[PDB]
RNA sequence: UCGAGAGGGAAACAGCCCAGAGCAUCGACUAAGGCCCCUAAGCGUACGCUAAGUGGGAAAGGAGCCGACAAUGUAGCGGGGCUCAAGCGUACCGCCGAAGUCGUGUCAUUGCGUGAUGGGUAGGGGAGCGUCGUGUGCCGGGUGAAGCAGCCGCGGAAGCGAGUUGUGGACGGUUCACGAGUGAGAAUGCAGGCAUGAGUAGCGAUACACACGUGAG
RNA sequence: GGAGCGGAGUGAAAUAGUACCUGAAACCGUGUGCCUACAAGCCGUGGGAGCGUUCGUGACUGC
């Protein structure tokens, strides 16, 4: 019953947002908001707003309404496109800042 | 039972019916017949090693094929100098079937 | 005539490579890391090819000298008596004898015993 | 063909009790780590232990020729500067003597992760008396060929 | 040398490499090594070795019956028509090479379009064009002047 | 100081799976 | 001899001892060196010497011994152990031991089926692989070209496949020649992208707290 | 909230979605077969048991 969503270029550093995404692998999608709601990182905000569209697919496109027999079966983070800015520094110099990005995807399937 | 054959400067253990790799035998043909020198005969506890006797046994087997076998490959390298030489090698052989062991 | 040295650089690239899957780090990633140890691949199997010959050989006296004194001759001794009985035998497959077949070995021993002179440090 | 490599089942150890009563230290020790190696029987391969169990009884009078006694040491150090710490063969033997005859074997056999599962075999004793009396161990003289 | 700019060196202990200019020839967008120039590629050839070798070639063709004579291509008007199946007629062959002078526009004018037929004067025959053309056609004006 | 090599992939990684948040 | 020399031995040890590697071989015999265990082969046979672990370092000199004596940790046999020699001397017997030689198969240079020959840096000569383009003849392509990723085969090498699968969606193969911006792994080389350091240092100089409100926050 | 995405639709083709023809490598992930917590490793190579969606891995051992 895969349904999955996923969001792209979320302004959230690769390994930030898997720091998240791997706490919610493999469990009930009730469950799984449960915990991604009493989560202290701020990341936990971006990737709870993917997991509603998932369940959210799963209830319409589908029709699997009961958001209970739902478990997450696949979610990973990609890299985004990196942005490039500058520092400067001490004397004259300047060093570079990478502001990256991330391309978080959650899929649920039925138990 | 079986019997040691020798084919080519290398021994064999050999018994009626095996398919054996021997160096290429380049005058025999495919299905042509071979006799093979044996070396010593194991026929349950009978053990046949007197080499006048066996001067008269012969191990006779079928060419099966002539086929060769994997492909090697080669290096010969020193650090520092730029020396390298590469080659390969795919060395031929033939199999053939014992079909009898005289007794 | 410019040539973008593109469809033909690559063509060794991917020999290296194919050959490098399976080297351990980032010997087995980069052509240039992998090209240094494919290098040492091939000179190794050269060597370690052309001296497996004296490997197995040494496996089978091991072998043979282990089947010969159960039955009380030495493999200094049981080589010579089977030399002065003319029943030369590969030790590839005389060591095949002493695991599978122990009566044929034991039957060779005994031809290596009477083959050998009375009394044996006496002068030749 | 390819010559025989034994599998996991062909080798069926036994058990060889080594009564050292004044027999000499050395020929002990080489004799106790041949059938450890398990380099007497035909289905020897250089990669798997096919060696016997070794009991040892009388492991405290061990002949030892010579001067060896007051003057062979044996050394260990700890890592600490000044922690090295040598024990004359006098008091090794008197009140430790298992712990020397294992130590020699040791030496006789290969230092890689085979030749300390080999050495896992030989059990040393002071007495006539050892506990693995369930296992059938069998006399085991040393003898010399032809 | 010609690449606009360069003509600075970049940099001084910087713990970079040494570089005299930024249009050195390993220098992305840099000057060309051993580029191409302009040239020609003409070759001084004996005038005895292109005469007999353009005798060689039509000898050749002469050998296998492939060399035609025609007092002429077309009657009159001029027509691709004409020419077209006076050439059928004498070959079907994919190669033709018609030699005519250009004093008569009737001939060039009538088989220049035919996709296949390479003309010329007698005056310009050359070696290329005969070993190229399957069967060669004369106009019997132009035989005679080639032969004199 | 200075890194004196590039850090081995398996060394990075051995540090980096300590880098991880708890269930709540 | 190394340089330009692989292989075996001397524990490791370019220059010492043995020996000159065309390629394959799960056959045999040997060279230096060895045959108690590590480690292949002798706890070899017979006579004699050594009591010092001499062997396993050294002098004048003194009666195999003394002389003998530096600094991280045994540390001057490679280690274990060795006089019940597994030490030195002299004979006898045998065996292990290399890419040496023989055996077997196969390729190449050279002289006349046969003889010799084929380690190699600087360097000299020869024969070729691959990329792009041109002329020419013969061919392929929405029935799926180039390019990329595999699979299965092929060549002595550079490499190949008018084999095949996937992706891709419009250009290629090949004979004989011809031309070259024709092959990169290094120049503290150049440009673009991305790693390691690392979720680390820093977040730029003194104090903000509470209530309500807006607000998806 | 938006961004973005899942259905739907256009298109021959939507991992052709205005970040867009082809989409390699470095680099980053998910799943999966094997090995891995008594071991000293120019990370390979010879021998070799075991396991498994010839092939993949490689306990142990020689160099």
């Amino acid at each position: 019953m895969e349904a999955r969503a996923q969001a792209r270029y979320i302004r959230v550093t690769p390994m930030k947002a898997r720091r998240v995404v791997d706490l919610i692998r493999g469990m009930d999608a009730t469950e799984a908001q449960a915990v991604l709601r009493f989560a202290p990182q701020a990341a936990s905000v971006p990737v709870k707003k993917v997991l509603d569209s998932a369940i959210a697919n799963a209830a319409h496109n589908y029709d699997h309404t009961d958001a209970s027999s739902l478990f997450i079966s696949e979610a990973f983070v990609d890299e985004g496109p990196t942005l490039k800015r500058f520092r400067p520094r001490a004397q004259g110099r300047a060093y570079r800042i990478r502001k990256r990005t991330s391309h978080i995807t959650v899929v649920v399937s039925s138990k | 039972m079986y019997a040691i054959v020798r084919s080519g400067g290398r021994q064999h253990k050999v018994a009626v019916g095996d398919i054996v790799e021997v160096d290429k035998i380049s005058t025999a043909k495919v299905g042509d017949t071979v006799e093979l020198s044996t070396l010593l005969v194991v026929d349950g506890d009978a053990v046949t090693s007197d080499p006048w006797v066996l001067a008269g046994i012969k191990v006779q087997a079928e060419v099966v094929d002539h086929h060769k076998g994997a492909k090697i490959d080669i290096l010969r390298y020193k650090n520092k100098t730029g020396y390298r030489r590469r080659q390969g090698h795919r060395q031929q052989y033939t199999a053939i079937k014992v079909t009898a062991i005289p007794t | 005539a410019r040539v973008k040295r593109a469809v033909n650089a690559h063509k060794k690239r991917r020999a290296i490579l194919e050959q490098a899957s399976g080297y351990r780090g980032q010997r087995s990633r980069l052509y240039r890391k992998a090209k240094e140890q494919v290098t040492h691949s091939l000179v190794y199997n050269y060597n370690d090819r052309k001296k497996r010959k004296g490997d197995f050989r040494q496996l089978w006296i091991q072998r043979i000298n282990a089947a010969a004194r159960a039955n009380g001759i030495t493999y200094n001794r049981f080589i010579q008596g089977l030399k002065a009985a003319n029943v030369e035998v590969d030790r590839k497959i005389l060591a095949e004898l002493a695991v599978n077949d122990a009566n044929a070995f034991a039957a060779l021993v005994e031809v290596a015993q009477k083959a050998l002179p009375s009394d044996v440090n006496a002068p030749k | 063909m390819r010559t025989y490599s034994p599998k996991p089942g062909d080798v069926t150890r036994q058990w060889h009790v080594i009564d050292a009563q004044d027999v000499v230290l050395g020929r002990l020790a080489t004799t106790a780590a041949t059938l450890l190696r398990g380099k007497h029987k035909p289905i020897y391969a250089p990669h798997v232990d096919a060696g016997d169990f070794v009991i040892i009884i009388n492991a405290d009078k061990v002949h030892l020729s010579g001067n060896k006694r007051t003057q062979k040491m044996a050394y260990r150090h700890s890592g600490y500067p000044g922690g090295l710490r040598s024990v004359r063969y006098d008091d090794l033997l008197a009140n430790n003597p298992e712990k020397a005859v294992e130590k020699a074997v040791k030496g006789m056999l290969p230092k890689n992760s085979l030749g300390r599962q080999m050495l896992s075999k030989l059990k040393v004793y002071a007495g006539e008396n050892h506990p693995h009396a369930a296992q059938q161990p069998v006399p085991f003289e040393i003898t010399q060929v032809a | 040398g010609e690449v606009r700019g360069g003509g600075k060196k970049p940099y001084r202990g910087t713990g970079r490499a040494r570089q005299g200019s930024t249009r050195a020839p390993q220098f992305a967008g840099g000057g060309v090594v051993h580029g191409p120039v302009p040239r020609d590629y003409s070759q001084r050839t004996p005038k005895k070795m292109k005469a007999a070798a353009l005798r060689g070639a039509l000898s050749d063709r002469a050998r296998h019956s492939r060399i035609h004579v025609v007092t002429g291509v077309v009657e009159g008007e001029i027509s691709t028509k004409a020419a077209k199946t006076l050439f059928g007629k004498i070959s079907e062959r994919k190669n033709l090479l018609l030699v005519v002078e250009r004093s008569d526009e009737a001939a060039w004018l009538s088989a220049r379009n035919l996709p296949q037929v390479h003309i010329l004067e007698p005056g310009q025959l050359n070696t290329y064009d005969v070993l190229v053309s399957d069967d060669v056609v004369f106009t019997k004006a132009a035989f005679e002047s080639f032969v004199s | 100081a200075v890194p004196k090599r590039k850090m081995s992939r398996s060394n990075t990684r051995h540090r980096r799976s300590q880098w991880k948040a708890a269930v709540p």
